[PDB]
RNA sequence: UAAAGUUGCUGCAGUUAAAAAGCUCGUAGUUGGAUCUUGGGAGCGGCCGUCCCCUGCUCGGCGCCGGCCCGAAGCGUUUACUUUGAAAAAA
């Protein structure tokens, strides 16, 4: 059955951005797609998404560009410290000048980036590049 | 594209689709950078400026090169918003 | 898809945003709460209360209307019976299968599918047992399941 | 055709497309005013109603239920309501 | 008078004068006996754009629904007494916080944030009920919730979108625009 | 040992090269939908970025005319996670 819903969310905008549609439904909406979305957002990956609520799992319509290369999810959720994010980053992302890791702290969902400045390790969610 | 110093570094700047905006490599032989001619409104003859659209091989070979070019020049005032 | 079958179907009801009672209905909660102990007195089940009402007396939903939904309203008076109605409908189904089989030995599919409908009976008893409407103790035992209707 | 307004579908779409399936899940029943020559009152049948529908005092039947939309009687006239 | 505030401390003359003014509602006009029983929690004016006042008046939650059944009518006569005034009803929902590790008995999800705030904003249009919420994520990662409202009791109340705007914005902080959809219904 | 992504967690394979049980049920095992704190009050730098705040109930000290402001020991869901700290022989 439907499992990880972040995973299924994300390969849906995947397939779009590969395809170069100009926006995409996702059809279950959860808290942890809004977060990653307004993360990919932040750095400009993805345009202004909208959450549409039927009194159920809401949906999202996400606005893409062109600059997400691609967005993945990392199942399951291995549970990082700050020594491995450089050997999570080294495996995961293409360059060391761009390409995020998103991961869930106690602080929030957020970057590798802004976790090594608020110097809190936590789990990984997925990455974009 | 600068270094430390600000030097811009790389040999040139490529292209990027104005429907998908996805770069545009050396050897995409499929593509098309499209001149659409401008018009004094109250003459309807050719100004001499006209507005520049380039399409990426990928979708032209989807069969979306028409549409983009359509929502484009709909999207700079050339096609009626009624159309 | 399906549980024990490979049909993959997309038939549900689909509720409307809208959770307010409509303008035409001018039934009060307590008309219709009174009108649901009416039809539970009358031998009828949460699922052919529901449809009884939103048949012949306008009602979308009865959690619509009133705060609570049909089964709890029967709970909450004690109409509502002992082992929950959609278990007994499997065990009502089971006992109807293995009858069939008291005379039809050679019937390998309605074998396969008591093994199937036994299986379903497990599943359920088991979740009951979890949410602590059925006693632990309990068993779908196919000796003393004929005793139960 | 890329560009799909999404946020907001033209109303033959969604009126075309499965009622779990539109951008905000809506049904395709309603509920209806009917009313047979013999009685006065006006009772309300749900449109796939799925059960022998009486009057009071069985005046007579007013629904038959079918596969979808339940048939009305010959001589039962209806108006669906909307809020 | 019929302003019962559950903490023991008196309104200004502004509330109190609300309250004297359904007292003449109930004394002179006709819709007395089904408000002889329905009583008055508080009330608050706040600045709304442009040069409007909005005047919001909260309502005990068991007494709000027969206050449901006499809103427009009231409102009548609240929008012939304060002249260029907008009134609205909310009812006082008791909100609380999240349990912490740090912080009895079950947390009910009717006191909750979000059950609050959109009870809130279904109760702020009782003419319109809602057909539909659109949350607008913007660039700057700010939110803007779009309340999609019924073409029943458009005109009714399409006038009184722009306080309701500023009405949800004091009490949430959520800046909300009111638009009418036409082609489902 | 690397080379061996030829043991594959990273990371392999299984239509035809070696490979998916004949089929289904099924108990451990493994994995499990959405949903329950948010908007602000205050200041600095040039609308934005970091900072301070959104639980109560014995004895004391910034004290005041039994109470209030403040500190200390204790009581205050359970973990997992992460961060810090203690501790951990040398070679």
């Amino acid at each position: 059955v439907r499992m990880n819903v972040l995973a299924d969310a994300l390969k849906s905008i995947n397939n779009a951005e590969k395809r170069g549609k100009r926006q995409v439904l996702i059809r279950p909406c959860s808290k942890v797609i809004v977060r990653f979305l307004t993360v990919m957002m932040k750095h400009g990956y993805i345009g202004e998404f909208e959450i549409i609520d039927d009194h159920r799992a809401g949906k999202i319509v996400v606005n893409l560009t062109g600059r997400l290369n691609k967005c993945g999810v990392i199942s399951p959720r291995f549970d990082v410290q700050l020594k491995d994010l450089e050997k999570w980053q080294n495996n995961l992302l293409p360059s060391r000048q761009f390409g995020f890791i998103v991961l869930t702290t106690s602080a929030g969902i957020m970057d590798h980036e802004e976790a090594r400045r608020k110097h809190t390790g936590g789990k990984i969610l997925g990455f974009f590049f | 594209m600068q270094s430390n110093a600000g030097e811009f570094v790389d040999l040139y700047v490529p292209r990027k689709c104005s429907a998908s905006n996805r770069i545009i490599g050396a050897k995409d032989h499929a593509s098309i950078p499209m001149n659409v001619a401008e018009v004094d409104k109250v003459t309807g003859r050719f100004n001499g400026q006209s507005k520049t659209y380039a399409i990426c091989g990928a979708i032209r070979r989807m069969g979306e090169s028409d549409d983009s070019i359509l929502r484009l020049a709909k999207s700079h005032g050339i096609v009626s918003q009624n159309f | 898809g399906r549980m024990h079958a490979p049909g993959k179907g997309l038939s549900q009801s689909a509720l409307p945003y809208r959770r307010s009672v409509p303008t035409w209905l001018k039934l009060t909660s307590d008309d219709v709460k009174e009108q649901i102990y009416k039809l539970a007195k009358k031998g009828l089940t949460p699922s052919q209360i529901g449809v009884i009402l939103r048949d012949s007396h306008g009602v979308a939903q009865v959690r619509f209307v009133t705060g609570n939904k049909i089964l709890r309203i029967l709970k909450s008076k004690g109409l509502a019976p002992d082992l929950p109605e959609d278990l007994y409908h499997l065990i009502k189904k089971a006992v109807a299968v293995r009858k069939h089989l008291e005379r039809n030995r050679k019937d390998k599919d309605a074998k396969f599918r008591l093994i199937l409908i036994e299986s379903r009976i497990h599943r359920l008893a088991r979740y009951y047992k979890t949410k602590r409407v059925l006693p632990p103790n309990w068993k779908y035992e196919s000796s003393t399941a004929s005793a139960l209707v | 055709p890329l560009a799909k307004d999404l946020l907001h579908p033209s109303p033959e779409e969604e009126k075309r497309k499965h009622k779990k399936k539109r951008l905000v899940q809506s049904p395709n029943s309603y509920f209806m005013d009917v009313k047979c020559p013999g009685c006065y009152k006006i009772t309300t049948v749900f449109s796939h109603a799925q059960t022998v529908v009486l009057c009071v005092g069985c005046s007579t039947v007013l629904c038959q239920p079918t596969g979808g939309k339940a048939r009305l009687t010959e001589g039962c006239s209806f108006r669906r309501k909307q809020h | 008078a019929k302003i019962v505030k559950p903490n023991g401390e008196k309104p200004d003359e502004f509330e109190s004068g609300i309250s004297q003014a359904l007292l003449e509602l109930e004394m002179n006009s006709d819709l007395k006996a089904q408000l002889r029983e329905l009583n008055i929690t508080a009330a608050k004016e706040i600045e709304v754009g442009g040069g409007r006042k909005a005047i919001i008046i909260f309502v005990p939650v068991p007494q709000l629904k027969s206050f449901q059944k006499i809103q427009v009518r009231l409102v009548r006569e609240l929008e012939k007494k304060f002249s260029g005034k907008h009134v609205v009803f909310i009812a006082q929902r008791r909100i609380l916080p999240k349990p912490t590790r740090k912080s009895k008995q079950k947390r009910p999800r009717s006191r909750t944030l979000t059950a609050v705030h959109d009870a809130i904003l279904e109760d702020l249009v009782f003419p319109s009920e809602i057909v539909g919420k659109r949350i607008r994520v913007k660039l700057d990662g700010s939110r803007l919730i779009k309340v999609h409202l019924d073409k029943a009791q458009q005109n009714n109340v399409e006038h009184k979108v722009e306080t309701f705007s500023g009405v949800y914005k004091k009490l949430t902080g959520k800046d909300v625009n009111f638009e009418f959809p036409e082609f489902q219904l």
